[PDB]
């Protein structure tokens, strides 16, 4: 017992519509590929999804700027 | 227990954002607390001016630091500093003084500091430091 | 008015008793206040363990603080600082890490700092900065 | 008005003050008049307090702070 459910495209990438059968109730799952081509999600715990949120939203050219700590000493 | 986390464990996370290292805090008790120093605070600074979108880092350090809050310290990180400046310039094994500063400010806090740097650190010897990496 | 001494016009004032610094201590104001930065007081821990004497470091060194008081850091500090590592990155860290976080604390109160023969900090082109031993 | 003598102290010269012309200040001016008479005029109360903040440091502590290596 199965569904089928619509690829889509958001932004600049790709996604999938989760029925409300399979709704998750975080906002950050754990997604791997087994040999078959079939994709796997596995959401994180409540206290790891809301740490790990913190996270987002420094992109790649301020982690370029953080990491140049040029921190010589005293 | 204070743990505060240094500037490097934080761009681990921004890099690599691994579980583990959320199943670590999790386990900090409740009237534990979860900081960084005002050091790493300028640094996150520093980024948002080096960055392509200013205002999209500035809101991201905003929300971190609500969670993970800025400490600023008293007398007692000078104390520290002086005594270790001292030690390790008389060893010739200086480290970088950012970090200097991040670890007397945890050594004044008798705090817990969080880092993937533990050569440097172990030079301060006082220093409790545990790597949530390894 | 705060005046900020840094740690390079206090080792000059170890060094020398000279008759500019007399005369221009003379022209403050009532109002006005003589402060150092939490930069400056831990390079002062760091002699009186790198002296022959530490009790008597440390007891001068308490002396001086009576007077020169130590002020420590808040959230401003830290924009400053953030802003102005960023352009001094480009200029070939032209600035010393404990002379900027001095910089950047004199910023962050609206202070004058005092210093002795750092002209790099005419890069930090918001600071307001004066070099008591000069004319 | 009274005589005293000029001698010698460490590797500079001095002059000793007899007591009825002490000074209550660590430091004095000190120049030279139109005539050539030398001059020594006490500092302010609030001078010398300042300049005596710094009197207490030897030259081992000068010497480690001194390097800052920044």
């Amino acid at each position: 017992s199965s569904m089928l459910t619509k690829v889509f495209q958001s932004g600049n990438s790709q996604a999938v519509r989760i029925p409300m059968d399979f709704r998750f109730d975080v906002d950050t799952v754990e997604i791997f590929r087994k040999e078959n081509g079939d994709v796997v999600l596995r959401p994180v715990s409540k206290k790891t999804d809301d740490f790990l949120a913190l996270f987002e939203g420094f992109d790649e050219t301020f982690i370029q700027a953080l990491e140049a700590r040029d921190d010589l000493p005293p | 227990m204070i743990y505060m986390l240094d500037t490097n464990i934080i761009i681990y996370l921004m890099k690599n954002r691994p579980k583990i290292i959320a199943e670590r805090v999790s386990q900090l008790l409740p009237n534990d607390r979860l900081v960084m120093s005002f050091i790493t605070y300028a640094e996150l600074i520093k980024g948002a001016f080096g960055s392509q979108n200013y205002e999209q880092s500035i809101r991201a350090i905003e929300l971190l630091t609500e969670r993970v809050n800025v400490l600023y310290p008293n007398e007692q990180i000078c104390l520290h500093y002086g005594k270790w400046a001292n030690t390790l310039k008389k060893q010739g094994r200086p480290i970088g003084n950012n970090d200097l500063w991040i670890a007397c400010h945890a050594l004044s806090l008798n705090a817990v500091l969080i880092t993937h740097n533990v050569k440097e650190f172990q030079r301060i010897t006082d220093l409790q430091w545990q790597d949530w990496t390894k």
